[PDB]
């Protein structure tokens, strides 16, 4: 049925500048919000301003030294932290820009507030598109991410929920979140990703966990050019089996949009409808769900995808015609909500997918 | 090659101050052909990867579990013995190599191997 | 006994090599030294004999720091784990502490030319260019709003208190960086003096900063309007070409893939694979065809015949008698072979040229069917989308371009045929033809990019099919044998006429004893026609 959801947006998130020519652009969130305003989706949704997360909240998973470095480093004093900058992997790939700590605070606070809201049972759906940074490690920055807010949100969720299930449909492997919970059975991480000469280079079929957390981490490696039909054919049965064996109490869904066709860094061939089919499938199971952002580097497609999933989570149907908005010219020349795929070859043959699915099923049957 | 970036960055500027198992060159299945060990099909259906220890060609999908990407280095086919040696991962490769070379000088041994096979084969031990 | 000798005989015969066989012998010898248990022995021998159930059953009867995964390493035990201040009980009991993964690559890698077309990079560059200007503009506008709000607050209080009002480094906003960033961008090196003036004496300094910011905002807005005008008709020129990932590859790949030698190799390789399988003795019946293709519509057949006739009727080097002969071959004999004039089959014995012609004709028919199906799908999707979007309350459930009418959507396919005819005549340029096809069929248009050449190829075959006595003798032999009914007939009567069919094949062998002989079976089923070709 129709249910109450919480939305987290801070007006200042769109202004933070990663640098010239850097694929990561917070501006996308702003455009997404703008689209939500011009479809009239603010009336059926509750919008909150996320509180900034204190460094004490972040040190629940990150070391105090790394957080102190993040809070201290500025573009005008890069000379006095060079060694530290080498140590914490802050530099070329993850640059130091103006107000990066405030960006991390807002992104983390949105997801932490959503997790607290879900714990208090004041809602069964919280959305934070500023979140979804899953590559950050305990004491280092990786993959354009500085603070791992997914781990902090799950740590907040664990205070009331015995089992938390995390699902990752970003094209990259969520190594930070999987590594944070590699040896525990209270969190199982499902990741669908491209594998083979690709960042971060982890997430093999045989990475199934360690110690007490064995068989509680599943990875589906893929090839170039997966499309909507294959993704739908292999996502629904695997998630159904995971939910029937694991029986979780809360779900955290990472909705990274770099797995769509035409992405500046991705290789897949999904569309907005096929991407949001996963949201529909997850929502079918009626669990406290926390939807997060993530990757996505073709800015217009990110806006389209995230506004469509926000509409889907509200059980609201929106017209295929884009309404007039502040960033309308981004969406030319068609000005449609849905996107068309390319005709790139799908290298994932049916036998490959069947074999990987069978291996995953046999791995899942071993849970107690 | 007219890009607008220069004009925008100037407009916003602060004031500041002063071999044989592959398709031919034109693209053709070479003849005579060599086939996959699992399906007995050539490179036309899919590219073949060649084991560098034994002359066994394989398909990336015909393996179990299938390879996701091309192996960049030296790859080991699933039809060798070093896999059971890999069960114990503590020992290094030099001892494994010396153990293998312990049987690399009398490679035929056909009489003695059939003899050992029948010697074990007896149901009632001697 | 001799059973063991027979077992070893068949295994070294089936392994087809000495090295794999010797690896098997090494396995059994390592077992013989009592280092291998029986179950472990069979699990090691499974790779060698996993595809011969008989051999596997016979062998079973005869028998009667640490590292995990692939990318995780154990942390040192004597490693000073970085202390954390917020660790609660769940933090200690849940968080991983012993295994680490090392990221092997870096994002933004060398992917520029890996898989993207040249027309995606232009779109990416235009998008970036848009983003840089937009982010500067919106930072300026947010700072303008913040200063307007603080000025409105200031104007409402007592004049003796205004000189006592001050601002912090957030400058009235919720961020300590953004407002200073905007002021720095506006003022260059003089930014710190203006910032100190704003913090110390807001009353006199706010309006002048607001005026400067507003003037810069207006100038940047008009510049952005001009840049928006320029950025358009680059998206228009790049979008449809960015989604078509195969045209550049497809043109050359298809211009090669249709040569006679390539078609011959495509079946010779399959014949060699089957011969090797027969040599190894694997369980495969010796009656399956080497290649199988499907025709799914007769209308596509007469459309293709009409296209080929249209091209051939405008040929200067083909004489009127040859035009009539090709007409009889194309509109009479070929439909008879496909039985246009269940379980009813036709048998045909052909040389190289007829095999080439059949391959090319099947390719053309399949492509025409693909285009037709795409047009039908487009029309259906448009109608369904119209019906769906008509019934939409949108948010009540708590310029642009004019899409074509339905009539154009259903007339796309005849328009496509007219376009193919125009291209064949040479009245339309290949570039305009390709652009119209792309705008008509989006990402499935490339299927028709090299049709004319294909038709040309087919024409040549037809012409040669008249000039070579072997081909006319082949068709005459087929007709003479069909007059007896041995070549082709009902499926059940096969065993009734099988010996007679053998005679036909015999004659084929004595008519093309220096040339490849092809057995072609046309099987009709549920409105489709399956053409199965096997090389003798
Ligand atoms: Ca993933
Ligand atoms: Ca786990
Ligand atoms: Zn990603
Ligand atoms: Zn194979
Ligand atoms: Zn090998």
């Amino acid at each position: 049925g129709k249910k109450k959801v919480c939305y987290y947006y801070d007006g200042d998130i769109g202004n933070y500048y990663y640098g010239q020519g850097h694929p990561m652009k917070p501006h996308r969130i702003r455009m997404t919000h703008n689209l939500l305003l011009n479809y009239g989706l603010y009336r059926k949704m509750e919008i909150y301003r996320p509180h900034k997360a204190t460094a004490e909240e972040m040190t629940k998973y990150h070391s105090d030294e790394y957080i102190k470095f993040l809070r201290s480093i500025r573009p005008d004093n890069m000379s006095e932290y060079s060694k530290q900058m080498q140590r914490f992997n802050v530099g070329e790939d993850c640059p130091v820009f103006d107000g990066l700590f405030e960006f991390c605070q807002l992104s983390t606070g949105g997801s932490v507030a959503g997790a607290v809201k879900l714990n208090r049972q004041q809602t069964d759906m919280a959305v934070n598109w500023a979140g979804g940074l899953h590559h950050a490690k305990k004491s280092e920055a990786s993959g354009f991410c500085y603070v791992n807010d997914i781990v902090l949100a799950i740590l907040e969720l664990l205070k009331y929920h015995q089992r938390v299930l995390y699902i990752d449909i970003d094209i990259h492997h969520g190594d930070g979140v999987e590594e944070a919970f590699y040896t525990t059975d209270r969190v199982m991480t499902v990741s669908f990703h491209k594998y083979g000469e690709y960042f971060p280079g982890t997430g093999d079929l045989r990475d199934i966990g360690a110690g007490k957390g064995k068989y509680y981490a599943v990875n589906f490696p893929m090839r170039d050019g997966i499309d909507d039909e294959s993704y739908g054919q292999i996502f629904k049965p695997i998630i159904s089996k995971v939910m029937e064996m694991y029986q979780p109490s809360a779900v955290v869904l990472q909705c990274g949009a770099d797995s769509l066709s035409g992405d500046r860094l991705g290789c897949f061939n999904l569309t907005v409808k096929g991407h949001a089919k996963c949201v529909e499938v997850v929502k079918t199971f009626n669990l406290p769900l926390l939807m997060l952002g993530g990757g996505g580097y073709t800015i217009r497609n990110v806006a389209r995808c995230w506004t469509y999933e926000t509409a889907v989570a509200l059980d609201c149907e929106i017209p295929n015609e884009l309404p007039y908005n502040d960033y309308f010219e981004y969406f030319g020349p068609d000005f449609k909500l849905h996107i068309s795929p390319s005709n790139m070859t799908n290298q994932n043959t049916p036998e490959y997918m069947e074999k990987i699915k069978q291996r995953l099923f046999e791995n899942l049957r071993m849970l107690p | 090659s007219g890009g607008l970036m220069e004009q925008i960055q100037a407009l916003l500027a602060p004031p500041k101050t002063d071999t044989q198992h592959e398709l031919d060159h034109n693209g053709l299945v070479p003849l005579p052909v060599k086939v996959c060990f699992t399906c007995n099909r050539s490179c036309r259906v899919a590219p073949l990867i060649q084991c560098d220890y034994c002359p066994l060609l394989f398909h990336m999908d015909c393996l179990e579990p299938p390879l996701t990407a091309m192996p960049l280095g030296r790859w080991m086919c699933p039809n060798h013995i070093e896999h059971v040696v890999l069960n114990q991962k503590n020992m290094t490769l030099s001892n494994r190599c010396q153990v293998f070379d312990r049987f690399q000088d009398t490679v035929s041994q056909h009489v003695v191997k059939v003899d050992f096979l029948n010697r074990i084969h007896k149901k009632h031990p001697p | 006994t001799l059973q063991e000798f027979s077992f070893f005989d068949k295994v070294r015969r089936v392994l087809k090599s000495q090295e794999v066989y010797e690896n098997f012998l090494r396995c059994i010898a390592l077992f013989n030294q009592e280092l291998v248990s029986g179950s472990e022995l069979l699990q090691l021998v499974s790779p060698f004999l996993g595809k011969f159930p008989e051999l596997f059953a016979q062998f079973k009867s005869f028998l009667g720091c640490k590292r995990i995964g692939s990318s995780y390493r154990a942390l040192p035990k004597t490693y000073q784990q970085p202390k954390c201040s917020g660790r609660t009980a769940i933090c200690k009991e849940v968080l991983n502490d012993t295994w680490v993964s090392f990221p092997s690559w870096s994002e933004d890698s060398t992917f520029v030319s890996s898989k993207k077309t040249p027309y995606e990079e232009q779109l990416h560059r235009c998008e970036d260019e848009r983003f840089e200007l937009d982010v500067v503009l919106e930072t300026n506008l947010a700072t303008i709003r913040v200063l307007e709000s603080v000025q409105k607050k200031l104007s409402r209080m007592a004049p003796e208190d205004q000189e006592k009002f001050r601002l912090d480094d957030s400058l009235g906003g919720t961020s300590e960086v953004i407002q200073r960033r905007a002021i720095y961008r506006i003022y260059g090196d003089k930014a710190p003096e203006i910032i100190e003036s704003l913090k110390k004496n807001p009353v006199t300094a706010v309006p002048v900063v607001l005026k400067r910011l507003k003037a810069k905002e207006e100038e940047w807005r008009e510049a952005q309007q001009g840049f928006n005008k320029i950025w358009r008709e680059q998206y228009e020129k790049a979008y449809l070409k960015s989604l078509d990932h195969q045209a550049v590859n497809f043109k050359q790949n298809d211009t090669k893939a249709l040569r006679s030698k390539s078609l011959l190799n495509e079946i010779e390789s399959v014949y060699d694979e089957h011969q090797e399988q027969h040599s190894e003795g694997r369980s495969a019946p010796s009656s399956e065809p080497h290649l199988i293709f499907v025709y799914e519509d007769r209308q596509i057949l007469e459309d293709a015949a009409a296209l080929i006739s249209y091209y051939v009727k405008r040929q200067p080097a083909i004489q009127k008698e040859d035009q009539g002969t090709i007409h009889q071959l194309l509109h009479q004999f070929v439909p008879s072979l496909f039985f246009s004039q269940d379980d009813v089959y036709s048998l045909f014995f052909a040389n190289n040229n007829w095999y080439f012609f059949l391959r090319l004709h099947q390719t053309l028919c399949s492509r025409l069917l693909k285009i037709y199906r795409q047009a039908q799908k487009q029309l259906l999707e448009y109608r369904t989308e119209k019906e769906r979007e008509k019934l939409l309350c949108e948010g009540r459930r708590e310029l642009r371009l004019k899409q074509p009418s339905e009539v154009e959507l259903e007339e796309y396919y005849p328009a496509f045929l007219d376009m193919v005819r125009s291209l064949l005549e040479g009245s339309i340029d290949p570039t305009q033809y390709e652009d119209t096809l792309r705008e008509m069929f989006t990402i499935h248009a490339y299927v028709g990019f090299t049709m004319d050449k294909l038709v040309q190829n087919i024409a040549r075959q037809l012409h040669h099919l008249v000039s070579d006595d072997v081909c006319l003798k082949v068709v005459e032999l087929y007709l003479n044998e069909k007059k007896r009914g041995a070549a082709g007939g009902n499926l059940s009567s096969r065993c009734v006429r099988a010996a007679r069919e053998t005679s036909y094949q015999w004659k084929a062998e004595r008519c093309m004893a220096d040339e490849n002989c092809f057995k072609v079976m046309f099987l009709q089923r549920k409105g489709q026609v399956i053409m199965t070709i096997e090389l003798l």
